[PDB]
């Protein structure tokens, strides 16, 4: 089980790679994901600020 | 030895060698201005 | 050498191998909620400056 | 569904799951005794058998009713253990995980029988409490910030004998803190668990890593304890504020991690260790100056980063913070005018080393700030210097900092101008020196003699 | 004969055949 | 039989080749 155990081991390795670029393409969304909930946050803000505004 | 175990004992080679190096270069230099006194 | 202490040192490399990883994409999908956090924190700060 | 994925990639999870399901327990004859009515000894019975392969979310009304009613430990423990090797499965207990999920009844519940009975028993219970907290159906900060101040939890994870327990406990608390609102009731009971992961640490540091013993070396049991414990600070580093005063509390223990970094081979302790210090150095924590100072001239924590960054260890995110930080440390202190740090130290008469005070550039271009009636400012130094020795004695440990500091920044202004020479002389500093040579404390006689010979070249040509 | 070391046990494999 | 035992006993799963 020798000349099995490496092959499965080289198999590990390769997966070892895929699984953690898996999370970094991730991160790179994460970091979109963080400017398209923040172009949110203001029109959501901005309808706050009308809303303090209009009250007045 | 490991990568880290040579790491850090070329800090302590570097170290060393460098303030042996300064204490003879002011060891000599000094032992010339005591000959240039007793002559 | 055995097949035994083989088979022994295969599943425990192997298992090595996919427990760092789980754990490396962990700490990958820390810092992305870290940057997440800062990176909107200060997206926002600016705009809301204009609207103030 | 599933749960979350947590505590069952973990061996010391698994070793803890193995003595509890191994021993057996007949719920059935405790219930003709009377300790339960028979409806949950049979549920029980039933619940055992649908995790090795049978058909729900109905046995589990009985299983939360039995825990509350039943005061014997054996019962709920085995019970807790099926409820827990449940919720995580996707082969078994999807059902079991809707029920708590859908209704909040069944969590507060589920919280009532935790810190009751064997330190096990109450470990599970609190696993599964959090197992559904950390899901997006549940959540309540109540039950992790009253856990974290009640005792029988809380001694077992100042307990650090008994690793696997130690281990299943932090990790707990680690996964509530990947969730920001937890982070804040956590923070109010740092005091008591923060000690007991910094000397977690301060362990592993000590022992070797060229054996692979039942204790902490870089096993698989060593490299799950030292990850969660530095991922735990990390996590709560993540506030900013929390990390300035972490470091201005902690400071002593802080210092320790740029060992761990050393020492270890492993990107998994190297990189947390890097990131969490990056983190409180990093420009978005406030009084950034205040922490960068602490580290750099008592700690001494610039020269270790420039040893670290040569030995780059193969992770592309390691190098990354490895060389921000190096950066950050580095530039902070440099950057300060030359001739405010050195009349900042000279004021308080509490001089240190620093970069620069071992640097010849500083003292060229500060030799000329000095003269305002013929090297004020040198004079002042040497007037300094010579009191310490003289009053409040030579040979005690306050002292003698001052000392080597101040005649290794004589030496650098007399080698590089000829006309301080008068100065000495006149002060009386010159006798001073000659002193200082006799004196016990190897670097004290070492900057002494440093400073003899720099007057001694010029005198004679 | 041929070997093919990878980089992740370089200095180990130079390390060992530097003792047999 | 040194080579195959030393790139197994230190995990690092890549394993080496060595041809004649």
């Amino acid at each position: 089980s020798q000349k099995n155990g490496i092959a499965t081991l080289l198999q590990a390795e390769k997966e070892a790679h895929e699984i953690v670029s898996k999370a970094r393409k991730y991160r790179q969304d994460k970091l979109k994901q963080a400017k398209t909930d923040a172009a949110k946050e203001i029109d959501s803000y901005k309808i706050q600020k009308d809303k303090e505004l209009k009250e007045f | 030895l490991s990568l880290e175990n040579v790491n850090d004992m070329v800090k302590e080679i570097t170290d060393c060698e460098s303030r042996a190096r300064q204490l003879d270069e002011s060891l000599d230099s000094l032992r010339s201005k005591l000959n240039d006194l007793l002559e | 050498l055995t097949p035994n202490q083989v088979n022994d040192e295969l599943n425990k490399m192997q298992a090595f191998i996919r427990k760092e990883a789980e754990e490396k994409a962990k700490e990958i999908q820390l810092k992305a909620d870290q940057e997440y956090e800062i990176e909107k924190t200060n997206i926002v700060r600016n705009e809301t400056n204009n609207i103030d | 569904m599933g749960a979350t994925k947590i505590l069952m990639d973990s061996t010391h999870f698994n070793e803890i799951r193995s003595i509890i399901r191994s021993r057996s327990v007949a719920w059935d004859a405790l219930a003709r005794s009377e300790e339960l009515s028979e409806i949950d000894a049979s549920t029980a019975k039933a619940l055992e058998s649908i995790l090795v392969k049978k058909n729900n979310g109905k046995t589990l009304i009985p299983l939360i009713h039995l825990l509350s009613t039943s005061d014997n430990e054996d019962c709920k423990k085995s019970v807790q253990n099926l409820i827990a090797e449940l919720l995580s499965s996707d082969k078994y207990g999807d059902d079991t995980v809707k029920f708590f999920q859908e209704d909040p009844k069944q969590l507060e519940q589920l919280f009532d029988v935790s810190l009751k009975g064997d330190f096990q028993t109450v470990l599970i219970s609190g696993f599964n409490v959090v197992s559904l907290l950390v899901q997006n159906g549940l959540h309540n900060v109540k039950l992790v910030e009253k856990l974290l101040k009640n005792n029988n939890l809380i001694n077992i994870l100042q307990n650090i004998e008994q690793m696997d327990t130690c281990y299943v406990c932090i990790r707990l608390l680690q996964e509530l803190a990947v969730i920001p609102e937890y982070r804040d009731v956590i923070w109010l009971h740092e005091k008591k668990f923060m000690p007991t992961l910094f000397k977690i640490l301060q362990r592993a540091t000590d022992s070797q890593l060229a054996t692979r013993i039942v204790a902490t070396n870089s096993n698989h049991l060593g490299i799950q304890l030292q990850y969660h414990s530095l991922l735990l600070i990390w996590l709560l580093t993540f506030n900013p504020v929390f990390a300035n005063e972490l470091v201005q509390k902690y400071l002593s223990d802080f210092l320790d991690l740029l060992k761990l970094v050393k020492i270890t081979i492993k990107e998994k302790v190297s990189r947390l260790c890097i990131s969490i210090i990056l983190q409180c150095c990093s420009t978005r924590v406030k009084q950034h100056k205040k922490v960068i100072k602490q580290l750099l001239l008592l700690g001494n924590a610039l020269p270790t980063v420039q040893s670290l960054s040569e030995r780059k260890y193969s992770d592309e995110e390691l190098r990354q913070d490895i060389s921000n930080l190096k950066e950050i440390l580095e530039n902070e202190y440099q950057e300060l005018t030359s001739f405010d740090e050195y009349v900042a130290e000279l004021d308080s008469k509490l001089l240190c080393w620093s970069p620069p005070h071992v640097d010849n550039g500083f003292w060229s271009d500060n030799i000329d700030e000095f003269k305002k009636d013929n090297y004020k400012i040198f004079r002042q130094l040497i007037e300094l210097l010579q009191a310490k020795v003289r009053n409040g004695d030579v040979n005690a440990k306050q002292e003698k900092i001052i000392i080597q500091v101040a005649l290794n920044d004589i030496t650098h202004v007399v080698e590089l101008l000829p006309e301080s020479i008068d100065v000495l002389d006149k002060t009386g500093g010159k006798a001073d020196i000659m002193e200082l040579l006799n004196h016990s404390d190897s670097r004290v006689k070492y900057e002494a003699l440093k400073a003899t010979q720099a007057i001694i070249g010029y005198t004679f040509k | 004969v041929q070997l093919y070391i990878p980089l992740e046990v370089i200095r180990e494999v130079t390390f060992l055949l530097g003792k047999m | 039989d040194s080579l195959k035992d030393y790139i197994e006993t230190l995990g690092s799963e890549y394993s080496t080749v060595f041809n004649v």
